[PDB]
DNA sequence: TATGTACAAC
DNA sequence: GTTGTACATA
């Protein structure tokens, strides 16, 4: 349809699929493959449970991935029932991978910031961190090891004073594997993006079913001024070919126009003549071109259920 | 080309054949979409009208 | 017409009338008004003070005054001197009036920059050609000898309902409405508007209908085909456009005033098929033999042959014994009329 | 019960100055045991009543201008939480 | 909208404008009859180009 | 999206409180049941 | 000055 | 629906 929305969906598609497990990507592929889509016909394109599509529909409302739009359903045949649709809005999705991918990267790039530093001191029996600015103060008459105020046991050098060189290698794994999602989000930065709703996705419907029992249609109440939060977002040309005789007959029309126009306008008698003197006011050529054409054409041979409808 | 009125939840859209005339009635589930089906069926049928008007004048 | 002829959107358009009286938002805008609803004084409501403070508070850039024949009146004039204008300009077909006041406009608004020939325009086909006539209906003898005892105050309601007029009045509507004519028929006496109105089973409009009623109807004298002709009154004698409109009779006048006859015939002016070969508009001006409306009417139709339209009298109507029933064509039906109208005598 | 996105000018009558808004009518709240319920007046007939969700609240509250995790973690239909 | 073409005009058009032309010749007696091909001319980008 | 604006980080959403989602008296009787409404043109 | 008529407001 | 006020003419 648009490029815009090849690209929003490979990002969707390579977040599912890499910070995912294998079931989420199902579930988000059907409901991208398709616009809004009930449970219910989630459920049997899946051939997966309620039990197990909780969980999944569940993780992915967390993150935003997913939308959820609930309405009550009137079918004739049985009484009504609330039905539940999903569906994706990218300017949500989008926003919090993005904000996701950069607390991912800032959490590494602290973790390799504090590692870097001076390790603390742990003291094995009570398993309490110290660290060296605290430890100092520990120092006891001899001065040869640091003794736990609680335990008074000599305190134990912590861990962590090797792996200087792993958690670099850790930020530059991540940074070489997540490169996809940087250069799709500059791609998305550069245009805008509309925020789709549940009417506007129904736009781009593919059934699922044949005589799925979710009326995927929207029919809000009339004059509802009730808001729910997050129930929002911001000729004929005609032709006409005159022929010759279509010209005559024109002028011929033009002349009748003129007529019926001009009976129209005589004058009344009353003001045609000057009335003074009147009582008072009150109470054949076809052989003859035949014989040519035969005289030419020796002359060629010598020579030679009811509801309202409107028309539109 | 018979439309529902806008002021109707319906979306229910019928085309009926010219002459117990054909009728083909489809429903929609966006009206943006019924809208647009709308524009390019009337310029079908409103050009073929014309055609068969120009065949008729003689 | 506004909106029609420029681009000013209609969120920057205001009407102050008693209906409506909203105020445009917007930094510039449009007001069109009248001067009833700016000229009044003593009593305003809280909904109307609160606009003509919003009118005198802004410098507004340019006033128009139409029909500003009535601007120097006793109180309409405080209009030029309360809203505040820049350039103030005067649009007007007759520039007279009885009083001495017409040069009171020299000191108000401005002098008299241009004005046009009437028969000019009429030749170049910008404004319909007119056969004016003045049709002489004789007061019959039961009618007429109650016209000399009565005073003068109860003479106007005499001569105005004689059965003769109602004879010629439906006689020429019929012939105009056979020729497919819209007809528009003027009487200042209301009692006789509504009487010659119910009589002949057709709308009227007068002082005390309603603005929705009166636009309805002229809605549909212009596009309704039953409608063929519509009564008038003093309200519509002046700044209504019927282009429809090609026919005027009129049954009723003001007492002298040549204004009102030009204003008149104006409505019939604008007529939409005034360039077609053969045309011509028609004005009818129903009088009575030996009355004192003849010496109205002789005066009454000053300014026009001023400008060149002539008057013819007409004396008799042909076809108009043939046609099947007249109005008080009987003795009775006139006796009861003559009766009737007395009594309010 | 309205938000009046643009309200009457003090100064001059009849001309309408914009202030931040959002024009939604209000609810008319009550206190329905433990939770608040609100229902609203449709223009154009029952007034819709839902439940004012605490995290609602709580967003409003936080916009005003010094001094369970099992069931929503997998599953749990919006009936059970 | 009703816009009145003539035998005379229509070659004009041909005559003026190849392109027309080369449209005309392959469509009107394959797919489409004649008026139909100047309703869609006229309403396309190539009579606006 | 005001989080991600403090980072530097363009962003993609807005929050839901900025979407601004917000004469009896006739005269003349005896035309009644004529006069069709053309109300338009 | 008196008298019709139309208009705005309460 | 009625009362206080203009405008246009004797
Ligand atoms: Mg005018
Ligand atoms: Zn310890
Ligand atoms: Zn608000």
């Amino acid at each position: 349809d648009r490029p815009i929305d090849d690209i929003v969906k490979n990002l969707l598609k390579f977040v599912v699929r890499g910070f995912y497990g294998g079931s989420f990507v199902l579930v988000l592929d059907a409901i991208l493959f398709h616009s809004v889509l009930a449970e219910d016909d989630l459920k049997q394109l899946l051939s997966i449970n309620k039990t197990e599509l909780g969980p999944l529909i569940a993780r992915l409302r967390s993150d935003r991935l997913i939308s959820i739009h609930k309405q009550r359903e009137y079918p004739p045949n049985s009484k009504s029932v609330e039905r539940v649709y999903y569906y994706v809005k990218y300017p949500h999705a989008i926003d919090a991978i993005k904000w996701k991918v950069h607390q991912v990267v800032q959490r590494l790039k602290d973790d390799l910031d504090k590692n870097s530093e001076p390790n603390g001191y742990m003291c094995p029996i009570c398993l309490t961190k110290y660290t060296q600015l605290e430890a100092v103060q520990l120092l006891n008459f001899d001065r040869t090891e640091f003794l736990c105020s609680l335990c008074d046991e000599p305190l134990v050098e912590d861990d962590s004073g090797k792996k200087n060189k792993e958690k670099q290698d850790k930020l530059n794994r991540l940074m070489d594997q997540i490169q996809p999602i940087i250069d799709s989000l500059k791609k998305i930065d550069d245009s805008r993006i509309e925020e789709n709703t549940f009417e506007i996705a129904l736009a781009r419907l593919i059934p699922p079913q044949n005589q799925s029992h979710a009326a995927y249609t929207y029919n809000p109440k009339k004059g509802s001024t009730m808001f729910r939060p997050g129930d929002s977002a911001p000729a004929t040309l005609h032709i006409n070919i005159t022929t010759a005789s279509d010209e005559v007959a024109q002028r011929e029309l033009q002349e009748r126009q003129a007529e019926e126009k001009r009976k129209q306008n005589a004058v009344p008698e009353w003001h045609k003549q000057s009335t003074i003197g009147k009582t008072a006011l009150g109470r054949e050529e076809r052989e003859n071109e035949k014989t040519l054409n035969d005289y030419y054409a020796a002359l060629a041979k010598k020579q030679a259920l009811e509801d309202e409808f409107e028309d539109v | 080309l018979q439309a529902t009125p806008a002021s109707s939840e319906k979306m229910m859209l019928r085309l009926i054949g010219k002459v117990k005339p054909q009728r083909h009635m489809f429903s929609f589930n966006n009206r943006t979409v019924m809208d647009n089906i709308k524009m390019t069926l009337q310029q079908i049928i409103s050009r073929y009208k014309d055609a068969d008007i120009y065949e008729e004048k003689r | 017409q506004f909106l029609q002829w420029c681009t000013l959107q209609p969120e920057n358009c205001a009407v102050f009338t008693s209906d409506n009286k909203e105020m445009f938002q917007t930094e510039s805008g449009l007001v069109v008004s009248t001067y009833s609803m700016v000229a009044n004084t003593r009593n305003r409501s809280h909904d109307s003070q609160k606009v003509m403070d919003f009118l005198t508070g802004r410098e507004w850039g340019f006033i128009i005054l139409d029909e500003v024949h009535v601007v120097p009146a006793a109180m309409f004039r405080r209009v030029v001197s309360t809203i505040a204008a820049h350039a103030k300009l005067g649009l007007t077909a007759t520039l007279v009036r009885e009083d001495d006041k017409i040069g009171d406009l020299n000191f108000l608004i401005g002098p008299k920059l241009y004005e046009a020939n009437w028969m000019e325009l009429s030749q170049k086909g910008h404004i319909a050609n007119v056969q004016c006539a003045e049709v002489w209906c004789p007061m019959t003898a039961e009618f007429y000898q109650e016209y000399l005892r009565e005073t003068a105050r109860k003479r106007m309601l005499l001569y105005i309902m004689n059965p003769t007029k109602f004879q010629a009045c439906q006689f020429l509507i019929q012939y105009h409405e056979r020729r497919g004519d819209k007809i528009i028929v003027f009487s200042d006496n209301v009692y006789a508007l509504q009487e010659y109105a119910l009589k002949m089973g057709k709308p009227f409009i007068y002082g005390s209908t309603p603005q929705q009623e009166r636009m309805n109807i002229l809605q549909n004298f212009q596009y309704n085909d039953q409608i063929n002709t519509i009564f008038l009154s003093k309200v519509g004698d002046t700044s209504i456009d019927l282009p429809e409109a090609t026919c005027l009779i009129q049954i009723s006048s003001h007492y002298g005033s040549r204004r009102q006859e030009a204003q008149r015939l104006g409505r019939i002016l604008r007529a939409k098929r005034r360039n077609d070969e053969g045309f011509n508009a028609f004005f009818y001006s129903l009088v009575s033999k030996d009355t004192q409306e003849m010496y109205y009417s002789t005066k009454r139709q000053a300014f026009l042959v001023d400008q060149g339209y002539a008057f013819k009298v007409i004396t008799h109507l042909h076809g108009m014994e043939n046609i099947p029933n007249l109005a008080y064509a009987s003795p009775r039906e006139r006796r009861e009329l003559l009766q009737e109208v007395l009594l309010k005598n | 019960m309205v938000c009046e996105t643009d309200v009457p000018s003090e100064d001059d009558p009849t001309q309408l100055v914009s202030r931040g808004g959002c024009g939604n009518t209000q609810p008319t709240i009550r206190k329905d045991g433990l939770k608040l319920v609100g229902s609203w007046k449709k223009d154009r007939d029952e007034p819709e009543l839902r439940v004012l969700s605490t995290e609602e609240i709580l967003n409003i509250f936080k916009h005003i201008s010094v001094f369970l995790e099992t069931l929503e973690h997998n599953g749990a239909p919006h009936h059970a939480i | 909208v009703n816009v009145n073409l003539s035998r005379e005009k229509i070659l004009n058009i041909f005559e003026n404008y190849p392109i027309v032309k080369k449209a005309y010749t392959d469509n009107v007696p394959k797919n489409f009859k004649e008026p139909e091909f100047w309703a869609r001319f006229f309403s396309s980008k190539l009579f606006r180009k | 999206p005001r989080k991600l604006q403090d980072l530097g980080l363009k962003p993609a959403s807005v929050d839901p409180a900025t979407i601004k989602r917000q004469k009896g008296k006739i005269t003349n009787t005896h035309m009644t049941g004529i006069l069709k409404d053309y109300s338009h043109r």
